């Protein structure tokens, strides 16, 4: 209503609100930040490295429903990525050695 | 190319500036286009007198004459011209009109109601000023294209109300300039969507958002302190302290206007980095808007060299 | 490229069974009691 706060704002350490929700494993705050259409770029990599099954399930399952008018336009958040740009989610899941995330990724034709 | 956003709270004058970009930069509304606004003039007139009558209950105001009670019943069901005239000229109705800050009344109400004889003729064709004075809410975006000084203006009119905010985020890409409209005459008014919210504080907090947003670091920020004509009249009867309890200046146009300008310009949190280009405007005055928009265009050219 | 598939068949759990196991994992007593009472 007021446009006061950029929801995709970063911190001094390079984490966003969604990454802070993922690191603390707050599924409620994670889904609440997802419901307002925040930026979701590379958050699945942070969830896979954190080895949270519920966060990986939420990031896999929420990206499909309720996508309307592209994404809201956002600029200059995309420079800082802890994960390398060559990395893909199945490869990082293989590096993490977690079984459930690998199974959920393999089920989706990867 | 110049991407130009018209922003501001509800009823601040955005779409009226858009109407002016038609006539000022182009042949403008045709008789036939004027005729299309007749039903809007009528609706604005009828809805305005209804609003005043309705408010008389909330305000504990009686009709100057008992005979108006049946005119009021007739008005709601609906000869119509006669009924509206008698109501409008009633002393109770006029007492309520005088207190319109205590309810929600269109700015052009008295404009039309005072011209009822003219607008009620069977052959009535709205004048260009009648069109400029019309009130039609603006929901969604109104992108129109115009060319000034050979610039290809891509102009975005958007809804000023808080319900219309969702559309604003999509249009923020590549904005050369924002004209942010503020109704000067709103210090004592409350929002239609929130009657515990003063309109001028709402306009400040948005301007706090829009001026300091990181999307508009390189965008030229133009402030139209609009409805200068209405403000000039109102300031002589409604004190600025309603809005700004700390104000110790005069209730005169020049001093009170200057103070409002200062309050808005103070919201800039990057004053040693960014200008606000402020103009006092009457959006319904073609000559004024042409002069101001010319000046604005010069600022935009100079800022894109 | 290299295709990848589940070589050995693990049957997928239904929505109600997955919700029941998640409720048992989170320790919510009332939801597990409601599911057990609705199971029969
Ligand atoms: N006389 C006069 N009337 C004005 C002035 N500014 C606006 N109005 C009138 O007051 C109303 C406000 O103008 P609008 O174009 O509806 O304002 P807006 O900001 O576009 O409104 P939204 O549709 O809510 O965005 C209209 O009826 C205008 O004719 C002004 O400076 N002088």
């Amino acid at each position: 209503i007021y446009y006061n706060v950029n929801i995709n704002c970063m911190d001094p350490l390079g984490r966003s609100a969604l990454l802070i929700a993922i690191e603390n494993e707050n599924l409620e705050i994670m889904e609440l930040l997802l419901n307002h259409s925040v930026y979701v770029g590379d958050a699945l990599l942070y969830a896979i490295r954190k080895e949270v099954v519920g966060a990986v399930e939420l990031l896999l399952s929420y990206r499909r429903p309720s996508g309307e008018k592209q994404v809201p336009t956002l600029m200059m958040d995309t420079q800082f990525s802890e994960f390398t740009p060559d990395i893909t989610p199945i490869m990082l899941a293989a590096h993490t050695n977690n079984y459930e995330i690998i199974k959920l990724l393999v089920q989706k034709r990867v | 190319e110049v991407k130009l956003l018209l922003l501001g709270a509800g009823e601040s004058g955005k779409s009226t500036i858009v109407k002016q970009m038609k006539i000022i930069h182009e042949d403008g509304y045709s008789e036939d286009e004027c005729k299309q606004y007749k039903v809007v003039v009528y609706s604005n007139t009828i809805q305005s007198i209804i609003a005043i009558i309705r408010a008389m209950g909330r305000l504990k105001i009686d009709f100057g004459e008992a005979a108006r009670a049946d005119d009021a019943r007739q008005l709601f069901v609906l000869e119509l011209a006669g009924v509206i005239k008698r109501l409008w000229r009633d002393g109770g109705v006029q007492a309520c009109f005088s207190r319109s800050r205590e309810y929600q009344l269109n700015d052009s109400a008295s404009y039309y109601l005072n011209d009822l004889d003219r607008i009620s003729q069977s052959n009535y064709i709205p004048t260009q000023q009648d069109v400029l004075r019309t009130r039609v809410k603006t929901t969604g975006i109104v992108e129109t294209h115009f060319t000034f000084k050979d610039l290809y203006f891509k102009m975005f009119d958007v809804g000023g109300l808080r319900s219309e905010r969702k559309k604003w985020i999509h249009c923020f890409e590549g904005v050369t300039a924002i004209i942010f409209c503020v109704a000067l005459s709103d210090y004592d008014l409350v929002l239609a969507e929130d009657e515990e919210m003063n309109r001028m504080h709402e306009s400040m907090k948005l301007f706090d958002s829009i001026c300091n947003n990181k999307w508009f670091t390189e965008t030229s920020i133009i402030l139209f302190l609009n409805k200068k004509d209405l403000f000039e009249e109102k300031i002589k009867r409604s004190p600025l302290t309603i809005c700004y309890p700390e104000y110790t200046g005069s209730n005169t146009y020049e001093e009170a206007a200057a103070y409002i300008q200062c309050q808005f310009e103070d919201l800039n949190r990057r004053k040693d980095t960014k200008e606000i280009y402020t103009h006092f405007t009457c959006a319904t005055d073609t000559k004024n808007v042409q002069f101001v928009f010319d000046a604005v265009t010069d600022v935009i050219i100079k800022n894109n060299l | 490229r290299i295709p990848l598939q589940i070589v050995r068949a693990e049957t997928e759990l239904s929505a109600e069974e997955k919700a029941f196991l998640n409720a048992v994992e989170k320790g919510d007593y009332a939801t597990v009691k409601q599911a057990l009472q609705e199971a029969e």
